[PDB]
């Protein structure tokens, strides 16, 4: 039931070995070496790239090859493609004939150097007051690789209630981009003297500031 | 070449139940033991179930045993999925798998199946084009379009962000354009958040120069095609 | 190889005829396997063992004789008083061939017809002509061979790549001698009439009977029988000698066959290594009535090539043992 | 198969005379071995051809 | 082994004449042919039926 664990995701330079790594148990990695490691790359159905980890499926090169160690499994590439980009995921044959399948690992080839991102808060617009509602979007752009956290606060307090963080999803650009929505009435909205977001890349860090202010 | 294609996936609510049905060519599918696998939004792939070349036994996932039931069709070539107690969880892509070729080889001997039955126990070897099924509990509803005022997203250079809130809405897509889809520049829409309220909710958002706004005008043109709404709404500088 | 444990994939050159298509996706670079090793065994045809036909005299013991009626009119059986008493017959070439006999004894002074029951149309009508033509199957292009060990001293002789421009095999026939030869058959083919008769083809069946099937260096050459139905002798026969047809025809061509519908360890005829011409004269036909043709408004024939029998007793009917 | 590397398992009906169990392992555990062949070879009795007396 | 599929690795001993090293073997201890199984077959001779003139 539980899926078989590996890193969310990895990346590589053009031609530079790496090896994926995933975890399990005995009922399936270790009880039975019916191990198999599948590929899907954006806009394509699954395609199998282990089978019989000392051996591969049809339409492998050697670069790909598989290892096993106990309750775990490795999926090792020398020579990285172009084509290798995707998600990978590692699954194994339980003891009761039942596949299980892995977490995922999106593999994609280095390049585009890493940036941060372009963080912004919008405040709950008139048209939103009068309806007798509000809410706090904070947007997250140009940044790479797809991998950020955010959370909301108050001016002192924070605020976990109405939170719903989207995930990171590809620009046209090449980077990544999400809306983090924080649901609040006119009155809550009107009481806290400042909301802020905090988001976090990669080590570096950003965050953004908003409070009521009535004008004409 | 050996083809196979999905069908029957749909729109649909929890507690129903629904008809996969994966047609197969290109080779003889009287004993090829399928395999339905599913991959939900944001998550890796899930095998759902799986059936032997006779369809003596068969194999369910923990989570999904009892909600679906496998069969095969021989003299049709065809396999099939019956549902029941959807949930909205099982929203997911589903694709229909084949088996580890039709012989299982060792020492370059290939073994066929009692009656030469084309049997294995192994990887999946050939995917089906995949047919996309949502489980949802709301109601429809048209969208609730509100103007994000343009905030400015970096500081230097003078580089703002206009966008259009659209929430409240059911069931997915919504499309959105910036002037009738003359800008597009720094457009972006995000996937549809399942709200806490059953219903959706996403962004149409377009990155442009802070100097641009009050000469550049902006109308976001909102239209969900479900509920076959359609609206317009303005974007300015927020004078409040 | 020739070790137990080591094993060679190796590439050559095949038919379409020897083989048929298997595992049926439908077309995506399909399998086949050999068309008798589904249905029977196969060996080697020893290819230093040839297959041509050369002149047999059957002997006969002390005690017996062979009395041959050297009456040119005579037919098969009957009464005779022309008697020659001998001791080996003539030596007759078993030209193994289907609908058409090849390199026999011409039956002179007139041409010579023969039939079990003539008012039975299911029997063979037995001819032979007074004077040959030139009939030409050929495969010019070149064969090749290959000596593949398949074990401890057994090998297999593949049909390796062919050098230059591989040109189909075809066949030629001259149609004026032919003609000729039709223009006598008609005239002797009045049993009672004086002119109406038509010509069709077989009517299908085996592959051996629907075409002219013979022996080549091995090659089971089936050379078409196409070209002899397209004539009308019916009224007139200067109106159909005036269309001379030197017949190019196609001629296919096989390795392997079951001899006598024995369907057993067959033999795979092997390369003949240069290039392949049979010429051969004509001698006499193996002709059949249609079912379906009225009593005396026009009797239909076509070829018919069943029993192998009837190509060897066609010199047969003169002698007889005593 | 007919042909030289394709194989196939199938299943039929046989007796206990016909074979024993293979006592090299523990015990049977669906293993035995003609009770003949290790002896000598085996070809089958050409059933068109019956034997019965005349 | 006398069943088929089994099969067991037992030692033998063998002439020096009666093979011939393959495979290129510049210095190691590769594999041996025979010297006349390429060339042709090879049966047992019948232990039985001794060689001896009479
Ligand atoms: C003469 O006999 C040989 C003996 O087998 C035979 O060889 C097979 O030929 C077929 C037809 O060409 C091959 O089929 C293709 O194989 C391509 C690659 O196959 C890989 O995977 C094979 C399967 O692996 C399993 O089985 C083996 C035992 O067979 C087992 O040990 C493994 O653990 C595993 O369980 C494997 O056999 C094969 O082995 C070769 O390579 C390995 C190294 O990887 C090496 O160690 C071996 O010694 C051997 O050289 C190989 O690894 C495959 O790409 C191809 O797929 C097509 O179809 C798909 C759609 O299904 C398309 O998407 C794709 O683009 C391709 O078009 C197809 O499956 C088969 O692999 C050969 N097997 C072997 C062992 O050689 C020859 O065909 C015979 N000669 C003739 C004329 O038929
Ligand atoms: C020669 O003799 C041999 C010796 O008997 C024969 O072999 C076998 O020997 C076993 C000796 O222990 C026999 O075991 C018995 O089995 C009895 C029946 O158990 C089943 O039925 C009862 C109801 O009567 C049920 O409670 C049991 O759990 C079991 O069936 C369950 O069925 C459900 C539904 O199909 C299965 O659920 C599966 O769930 C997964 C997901 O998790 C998938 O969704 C599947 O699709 C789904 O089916 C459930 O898994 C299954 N239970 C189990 C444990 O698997 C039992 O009551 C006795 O106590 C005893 O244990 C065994 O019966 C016997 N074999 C046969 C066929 O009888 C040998 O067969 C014989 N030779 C021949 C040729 O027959
Ligand atoms: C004659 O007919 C019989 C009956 O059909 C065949 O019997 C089975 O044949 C299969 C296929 O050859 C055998 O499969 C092999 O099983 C071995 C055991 O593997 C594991 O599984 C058991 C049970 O869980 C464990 O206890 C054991 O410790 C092993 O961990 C292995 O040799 C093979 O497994 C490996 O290769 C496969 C490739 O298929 C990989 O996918 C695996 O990950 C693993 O690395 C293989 O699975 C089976 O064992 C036979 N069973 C019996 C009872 O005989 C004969 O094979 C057949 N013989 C011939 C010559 O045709
Ligand atoms: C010994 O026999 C059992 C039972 O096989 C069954 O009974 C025999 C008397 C024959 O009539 C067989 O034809 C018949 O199958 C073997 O076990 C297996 O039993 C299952 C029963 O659920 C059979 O399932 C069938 O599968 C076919 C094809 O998928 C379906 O169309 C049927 O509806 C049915 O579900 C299964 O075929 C059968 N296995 C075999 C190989 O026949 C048992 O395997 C056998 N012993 C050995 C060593 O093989
Ligand atoms: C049977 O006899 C005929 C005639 O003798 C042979 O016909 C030959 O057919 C080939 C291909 O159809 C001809 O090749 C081409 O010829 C033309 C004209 O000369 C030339 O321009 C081309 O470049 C090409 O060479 C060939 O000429 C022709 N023979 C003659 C004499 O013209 C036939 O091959 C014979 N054999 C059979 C049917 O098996
Ligand atoms: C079938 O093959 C035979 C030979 O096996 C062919 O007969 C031969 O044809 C050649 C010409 O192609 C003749 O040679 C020529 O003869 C004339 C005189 O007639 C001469 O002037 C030329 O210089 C050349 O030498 C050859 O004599 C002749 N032989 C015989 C016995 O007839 C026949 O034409 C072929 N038929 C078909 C339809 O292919
Ligand atoms: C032997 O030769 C004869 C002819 O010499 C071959 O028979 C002929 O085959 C062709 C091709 O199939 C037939 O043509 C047909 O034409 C019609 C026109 O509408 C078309 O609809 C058909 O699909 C077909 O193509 C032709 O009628 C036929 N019969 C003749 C000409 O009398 C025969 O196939 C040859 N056999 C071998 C083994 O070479
Ligand atoms: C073989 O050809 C000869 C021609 O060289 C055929 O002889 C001719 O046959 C036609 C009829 O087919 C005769 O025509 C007749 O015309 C008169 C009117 O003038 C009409 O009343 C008749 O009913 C008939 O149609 C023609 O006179 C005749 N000529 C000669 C010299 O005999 C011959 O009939 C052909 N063979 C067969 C078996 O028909
Ligand atoms: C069958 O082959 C023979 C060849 O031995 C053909 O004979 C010749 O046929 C042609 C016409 O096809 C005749 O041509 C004519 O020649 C005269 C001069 O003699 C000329 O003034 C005409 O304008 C015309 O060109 C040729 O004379 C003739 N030669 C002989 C010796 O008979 C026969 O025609 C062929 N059959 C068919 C049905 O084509
Ligand atoms: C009917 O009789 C004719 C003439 O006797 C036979 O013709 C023979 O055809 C074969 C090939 O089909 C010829 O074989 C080759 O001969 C050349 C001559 O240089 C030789 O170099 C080749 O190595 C090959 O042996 C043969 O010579 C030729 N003539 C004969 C035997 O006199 C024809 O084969 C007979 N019919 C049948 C069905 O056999
Ligand atoms: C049977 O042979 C295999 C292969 O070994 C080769 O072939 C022999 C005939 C001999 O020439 C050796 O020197 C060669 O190296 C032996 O090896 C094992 O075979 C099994 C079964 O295929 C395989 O699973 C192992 O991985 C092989 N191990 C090695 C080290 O090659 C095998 O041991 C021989 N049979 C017996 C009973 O020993
Ligand atoms: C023939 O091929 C087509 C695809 O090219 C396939 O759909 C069809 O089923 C095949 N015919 C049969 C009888 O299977
Ligand atoms: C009869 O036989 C003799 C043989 O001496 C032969 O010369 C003669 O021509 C034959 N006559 C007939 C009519 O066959
Ligand atoms: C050949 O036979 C026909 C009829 O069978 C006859 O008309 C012709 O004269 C004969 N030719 C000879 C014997 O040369
Ligand atoms: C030939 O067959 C017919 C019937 O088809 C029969 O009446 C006739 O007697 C037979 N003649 C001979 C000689 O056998
Ligand atoms: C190819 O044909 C030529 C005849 O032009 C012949 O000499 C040669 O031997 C042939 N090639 C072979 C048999 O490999
Ligand atoms: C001969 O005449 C018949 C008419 O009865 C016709 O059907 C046939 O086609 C003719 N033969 C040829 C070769 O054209
Ligand atoms: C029988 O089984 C026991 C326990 O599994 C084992 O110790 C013993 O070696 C087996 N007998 C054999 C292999 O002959």
């Amino acid at each position: 039931q539980s899926a078989l664990t590996q890193p969310a995701s990895v990346s590589g330079s053009p031609g530079q070995t790496i090896t994926i790594s995933c975890n399990g148990t005995s009922s399936d990695v270790g009880g039975f070496d019916s191990v198999s490691w599948y590929q899907q790359s954006p806009g394509k159905a699954p395609k199998v790239m282990v089978f019989d980890v000392s051996h591969r499926p049809s339409g492998i090169s050697n670069r790909f090859s598989g290892s096993k160690s106990g309750n775990t499994a490795s999926l090792t590439i020398s020579g990285l493609h172009i084509e290798d980009e995707g998600d990978y995921f590692c699954s194994s044959l339980t003891d009761r004939s039942h596949r299980i399948f892995g977490g995922g690992t999106k593999v994609t080839v280095l390049g585009q150097p890493k940036a941060a991102p372009s963080v912004t808060l919008f405040p709950p617009s008139s048209e939103e007051l009068q309806a007798n509602k509000a809410t706090l979007v904070c947007l997250i752009s140009d940044f790479y690789p797809g991998a950020v956290t955010v959370a909301w606060k108050a001016d002192s307090s924070p605020v976990k209630a109405g939170v719903e963080t989207t995930t990171p999803s590809k620009q046209s650009n090449n980077k990544y981009a999400a809306s983090s929505y924080l649901s609040l009435t006119p009155e809550q909205w009107k009481s806290h003297k400042s909301y802020s977001c905090q988001v976090t890349h990669e080590g570096s860090t950003v965050e953004k500031t908003v409070a009521p202010t009535e004008c004409s | 070449q050996e083809q196979l294609v999905e069908s029957g996936g749909g729109v649909v609510q929890p507690g129903g139940s629904l008809r996969l049905s994966c047609l197969a060519s290109g080779f003889t599918f009287h004993k090829y033991g399928m395999h339905w696998v599913r991959q939900a939004p944001g998550k890796g792939l899930e095998w759902v179930a799986l059936i032997s070349d006779d369809g003596m036994r068969k194999y369910h996932s923990d989570s999904m045993w009892g909600r679906v039931t496998i069969s095969r069709d021989n003299s049709k070539n065809t396999l099939y999925l019956q549902f029941s107690s959807l949930k909205v969880e099982d929203t997911a892509m589903f694709f229909c798998a084949r088996e580890a070729g039709g012989p299982i080889w060792h020492d370059d001997v290939k073994y066929y199946d009692f009656n030469d039955g084309y049997y294995n126990y192994h990887y999946m070897d050939v995917w089906g084009k995949g047919t996309t099924v949502t489980v949802s509990s709301a109601s429809t509803k048209g969208p609730s379009v509100f103007p994000l005022a343009p905030s400015s997203k970096s500081t230097s250079g003078g580089t703002a962000a206009l966008g259009c809130l659209v929430k409240d809405y059911f069931p997915e897509p919504v499309t959105v354009s910036w002037n009738s889809g003359a800008l597009t520049s720094g457009v972006h829409t995000f996937p549809a958040v399942l709200q806490s309220s059953g219903l959706y909710s996403l962004s149409s958002v377009v990155t442009v120069p802070s100097s641009s706004l009050g000469t550049q005008t902006y109308i976001c043109n909102v239209n969900h095609k479900p509920s076959n709404t359609k609206v317009d709404k303005r974007v300015e500088p927020k004078s409040c | 190889t020739e070790l137990r444990d080591k094993n060679r994939k190796v590439y050559s050159l095949f038919y379409k005829l020897d083989v048929v298509q298997i595992n049926n996706g439908n077309n995506s670079s399909n399998l086949y396997r050999l068309i008798n090793c589904n249905t029977s065994a196969l060996t080697q045809a020893c290819p230093k063992v040839t297959f041509e036909p050369i002149p047999i005299r059957y002997c006969a013991p002390a005690g017996y004789a062979i009395l041959k009626c050297n009456d040119k009119e005579f037919n098969g059986t009957g009464l005779c008083k022309n008697v020659s008493t001998v001791q080996c017959t003539h030596g007759i070439r078993p030209v193994v061939s289907t609908q058409l006999l090849l390199n026999g004894s011409l039956a002179e002074g007139k041409v010579m017809i023969r039939s079990e029951n003539i008012t039975n149309n299911v029997k063979n009508i037995i001819v032979q002509l007074n004077e040959t033509v030139t009939i030409n199957c050929t495969r010019p292009n070149n064969n090749t061979r290959k000596s593949v060990r398949i074990g401890p001293g057994q090998t297999f002789y593949a049909t390796g790549d062919i050098i230059g421009d591989i040109r189909q095999a075809h066949c030629n026939v001259s149609g004026s001698q032919w003609n000729r030869a039709l223009h006598q058959v008609v005239g002797q083919l009045r049993e009672y009439w004086n002119t109406t008769i038509i010509f069709k083809n077989s009517s299908g069946g085996d592959l051996e009977i629907t075409t002219h099937s013979f022996n080549c260096g091995g090659e089971f050459f089936y050379c078409n029988t196409s070209g002899l139905f397209n004539s009308n002798w019916t009224h007139n026969d200067t109106a159909s000698m005036k269309p001379n047809d030197t017949i190019t025809l196609p001629c296919r061509i096989k390795q392997i066959i079951n001899m006598w519908q024995r369907v057993g360890q067959a033999i795979y005829a092997p390369p003949i290594q240069g290039v392949i011409r049979c010429e051969s004269n004509i001698t006499g036909l193996i002709l059949t009535r249609d079912g379906g043709g009225n009593i005396n408004e026009s009797q239909i024939f076509r070829p018919g090539g069943g029993d192998m029998r009837d190509n060897w007793r066609s010199e047969l009917y003169k002698y007889k043992v005593v």
